[PDB]
């Protein structure tokens, strides 16, 4: 409305909105895809792989 | 139980024998012969009562005895000794208190962390000496002697493998009992209750839970929390064989909607998962019958006067000896009603089997060949993953 | 006063004396007041029309076990290599430890011999012709006696192979391999648990303490479930088929009844304690009707002899004869199939016949050597009360 | 008096006396105090609408077992070779033992003749036409009598076969065949246990001690499950169909009820114990109420006489008849067929009629030969109380 | 790193990790093949085949 | 004496020796050189009296010592440990008569089988150490050093033959003195009487007779008879040299030698029988002089406190040491007019020489390799052949 | 009978007996 | 000379002096490359290279 300048280095764009980059919710699954108990039923054992986890 | 049979008196003369020819620096050097009579003995036949009895058949039963843990074996390089791992501990968000002074921006809040320094493994060793002089007094075929020389060699690897699974089993059970939280242990009351507490301990490993791990036993994590989940493609259940047998014959066979909730794909099982012993109080060796008991399990190098450190591992039934009572305690659950539901990738296991068959030493003074087998095995458990114990 | 009561006219009297009536006049047949009565014609000889010979061949159910050895020499030996754990290396010891000796130690068990068994049968050519009315029936008779002599070899080698397993369960196999059930319901879960217990590396479950050198040290082994057999009665296998397996939802994959051998009874085979002598002729005529043509009234019976027929009811055998039988009716003997050894010798088993042409009575003999033993170096669990 | 009570005007007075009325004048039909009273018209003869002939054709349940003979000869025999178990080789016997004879021994049960049965029926032409308002009804009657005689043959023959099996189960088999049950949930685990016993090598389950040369000795045999039949009541088969099959999940393996011949009632037949003679006339009328036209007073009934009807309530037959039946309804006789010798000869069966033109009644006969026996050389378990 | 005389009698090739043969074994399988009671639901015995045990 | 000689004082100066450079961990490094004079001493030539004396030749005398019984030695596979043997006892042919029970055709007749069971032999060893630096100081060519290394090895082969020959001629005397029955023992009076008994006892063989074998002390040959013959190609007389010089000196030896057997080569003789000793009382070793005496003959393994069992043999002269006296007797025939006539097939003798060069242990600290020589030898004597002992006891 | 890896190092060849080359001197 | 079987193990092939492997050589040249102060009359300093280690 009150246009004027609408340019300071901050608090112009910050009062409008800063741009969203992080969104903090369920992309590492929980209680919808994982938290599983509905697995298979067959011959049994050894799919338990073990990683290096160095990263 | 006194015998005056002449053939039994001939057998009873231990002066004539293969042993006193090979005990002493000098011995008799010719044989006049002995009258062998099969009459009134175990060896008696009808038509010919005067020959020495015959073997036609000599077996060597063999069994290969696998490992049940070597999918976890990472072939390392065996260089360096100290390995390390760490996590960055959780810091909860705090409220915006705008009444604080503005130089709070300039104060640094360093991220704190929790490490765990492991160390080396154990170079393990076993040898076997095959003789060319007195082993050949048995084995009436050369093929039987070569089968023997091979069967000893193939038994050495079989009781490498069963030793490594006894040590992995004992590592997991000793880590369940002596290290843990108050949160991790549960108390079952029966076999019907534990088989459901196992089912509801899964679905607890895969929540965002600051409990269920042991970062309070990590180096920097004595104060603070750390949250971890699992994925159920990583959960291992370590039970006795009674519990897995009970699941498979009763709980699965008495339900109708088994198509979803069968967790026995993730269950390793042992018939009796305590047979391995530890040291307390740091004794030493002084009795002769104790080391003669040790020699039967292959341990050649221990003499009298050797000391045993405060954390050594014995791996066979050893607590009956005169020295070891009070010093040696068994790694076992006290109830045979046991379930340790842990995360895989919490069990690091790096062995090194490259320079393993080392070249033999022909010992031609005694005309014998010793073969050695050396391997370096590192096994440890990380404190940064979710674990639940269910026991009494 | 009848015709059929006079035995001085029979076919035996021509073959009982060195001289006899060399021509026939005839013999005046009538069937009045006899068993062969016919209403219309009182003077015709009775006509038979069929002669049938029920003949069944009988199997063994232990015949895949039957290896064919060579049968030379007497004793057979069997051994293992005892366990020897890897030990830690310490570099503080003296270097003359390198020229020290670590011999491998073992544990053996020595086996004796088998037994040569024998049966004969004599086939006649002049009196056997009188009992048949066509030669095809006579050749059927001479073939059926031979097939019966093979079939009862098979029946005997079945009976004294289940008897030796029951004997090894009840008199050897020390208590730590014996598990106690209480009913017929819990035994079928003890078996399912024991099948899983026999597939772990364990120094238990074998009998190396029954072996020669396995008193000290340990020895570990496993089984496969392609090598595990369960030896039960029929009251247990019928129970497993009708009550347990039928009352399981989700039984695919857990039925173990393709490794269960069942029998009618596990005791019909007898032993001897307190060795005796055959002293009554009424018992030797009992022994004759099972094929024993050797025995007479002076023969002693040793302290391990087996019979495989009910001999314990006789007036002479009581107090000496014990039966190899489980005392429980809840009997499941879980083996490793490699623990059995059962090697035969059937090469020269059809002997060249002795013809004896004065009576024209050929005689055939059959001789087979069979060895039966059980290895202590394999996994075994017995489940009883 | 009343008209319907006057027998002098009946039709029987025209056909028993030799001289009778040639003409008639009618009569004075009135139904005023009879059972045939109609409210409106008192002077009309009662009219009948229908005459339905209830005719049911009956089966045999043993037609497949009947092989057809030629009816020639009278005896047939069956024999087996007894068991001859192998004996140990003794090397201390006399060396002339090889010349001694060892003949094989038979069993040889001998079967006699069957018995020719007979039944007749008379069809009248002059007095039968006084019933049967149409001729089609008379021909339906003449056909229904014949088709009832054939059904009588089938029912008689089925009842005699069932009687033979129950008569063999009682008082003919051994002590080691009788198994004792106590309830109806029992004798269904013991029947399922007992089948699968008949398929083991065992000399216990046959009856060779009732044969001739098999009094001492044993004879082993086996069964095949395509030869095992189970003879029960309908109560046990009803139990198997509504509880044992209905309440089990995996019924696709162990449902043996396609081998069960079940009967309504396992007794209607009678065997003579003591020979007697007939003295009473009401016994004659009761016998020929069932078609026994032959017997008059003074006839001999032998010991092996089988009645086929309940004849125990008579003056003469008390203490003589037996009523061969199971006692207390818990009964399962598990045969192995090839045991049931059963032969029938029905080609000279419809005999030519006898016309008898003086009374003008034609008379038909039916003859058939039948042999019913049962072989002792097959595996049999009887389960009862 | 500096080669010099690196091809050496016994130790120069022993720090270079001589020869990986004789890896310890799970071709004698456990928990995929043994520790197993997940066998077929089928009609009858004779699967056993007792083998001679020389080796 | 004493010598004040300029060269002999240089010779006797032991501080300059090569042995000083090998019995000390630090020693002299550089040589200055020495003035060597051959004047008024030994090594003195008429021309050039100042040169060092030089060797014309060095001569390894290597005598090939042989075992005289080597042609008897069978070779086995060294598998198992018990050798047994058996014969078939005699059943004399009988007349047949046609008037018998005629069911005796059914009767049996088994053979009878006299046996005897023998134990094992013993494995023997010897070693020799050859170094590479200090034994090079005294050969002046490589060829003489290789001939030395080969002569040491062939001496280690030759004394095996000496050991086995002395061992077997001790066996054959111990047998005849102690174990042999006094049915085969003939007794002589004088030397001509013993010669006539030896020459009639050779001819008492070659005869089908059950009188001269010790089958009665086999295992199953006590009842019945067993007949042995022997050719002259396998008869051997074992006697002394003082008596072989008298048996061969007779006309009967000349008529045996002419157109017939070589009677010089059938009579195996020694100087007097026995340099081998036996142990009768199980003693021990206590003294260092006895240890050094055993080290002189190559017995390196025995130390103080080692016990010696009853029946052990020595094969050299031991009985002069203080703790061996009384405990040790000798296998020596009494009253040395002695002759033991045997069939040579009675000596059951077999060995195992397959792989008697075990590969050497180098010991590169002192650069002194060692070669071992292991062999298994079985010596026995069979009872089923003709033996005669002719003594004066 | 069963070989696996039969011809292994020095002892498995030492029972598969080796080199009758040197015998004693007379014969 | 003395024939025998001189093809023998290690000492039989050691008296003919087994193969010369190492020469214990001067090639790190002493007194022709080193022990010199024959560098002369130059312009200025620091050509000196400080080489890294292994």
């Amino acid at each position: 409305m009150y246009e004027g300048n609408n340019m300071r280095s901050m608090m112009g764009t910050s009062y409008e909105d800063s741009r969203l980059n992080k969104r903090t919710e369920l992309n590492e699954n929980m209680s919808i895809d994982t938290n599983k108990s509905e697995d298979s039923y067959g011959v049994q054992i050894h799919s338990l792989s073990k990683q290096s986890f160095t990263g | 139980q006194s015998t005056k049979n002449e053939t039994a008196l001939l057998v009873a003369k231990s002066a004539k024998s293969a042993l006193q020819d090979f005990n002493h620096d000098y011995s008799k050097s010719w044989t006049f012969g002995d009258k062998w009579d099969n009459s009134n003995t175990m060896f008696e036949t009808f038509v010919n009562k005067y020959l020495f009895p015959k073997i036609n058949e000599t077996l060597l039963i063999d069994i290969a005895l696998g490992n049940r843990f070597n999918w976890l074996a990472k072939e390392q390089d065996f260089i360096g000794q100290y390995s390390e791992e760490y996590v960055i501990m959780d810091t909860v968000p705090i409220n915006m208190d705008l009444s604080k002074n503005e130089e709070l921006m300039l104060k640094r809040n360093y991220p704190r962390m929790a490490t765990k320094l492991y160390g080396n493994g154990i170079v393990k060793k076993q040898k076997f000496t095959l003789n060319n002089n007195d082993t050949r007094f048995n084995f009436q075929t050369l093929a039987d002697a070569t089968n023997y020389a091979l069967g000893v060699y193939k038994k050495k690897i079989s009781d490498i493998n069963v030793l490594e699974e006894k040590e992995m089993r004992a590592m997991l059970v000793d880590y369940s009992l002596n290290q843990l939280s108050e949160t991790n242990v549960r108390k079952a009351t029966s076999k019907e209750d534990l088989a459901s507490k196992v089912f509801e301990a899964i679905l607890n490993l895969q929540n965002n839970s600051a409990k269920y791990n042991e970062v309070h036993r990590a180096s920097g994590g004595a104060i603070g929390q750390y949250t971890t989940v699992s994925k159920l493609k990583d959960i291992v259940i370590l039970t006795t064989d009674s519990l897995k047998s009970y699941l498979l014959d009763t709980k699965i066979a008495n339900t109708f909607q088994i198509a979803g909730i069968d967790f026995t794909d993730h269950v390793i099982s042992f018939d009796d998962l305590g047979g391995v012993f530890k040291v307390t109080k740091e004794f030493k060796l002084q009795n002769q019958d104790s080391i003669d008991f040790l020699r039967a399990y292959g341990d050649y190098q221990s003499q009298l006067g050797d000391t045993i450190p405060v954390g050594a591992v014995f791996t066979y039934d050893v607590s009956k000896l005169k020295e070891f009572t009070g010093n040696v305690e068994e790694i076992k659950p006290k109830s045979d009603l046991y379930a340790f539901i842990l995360d895989i990738n919490s069990i690091k296991y790096k062995r090194y089997t490259k320079g393993m068959l080392k070249p033999p030493f022909h010992n031609p003074e005694f005309d014998e060949v010793t073969h050695w087998i050396h391997y370096y095995s590192f096994k440890a458990i990380s404190p940064f993953f979710n674990k639940i114990l269910i026991t009494d």
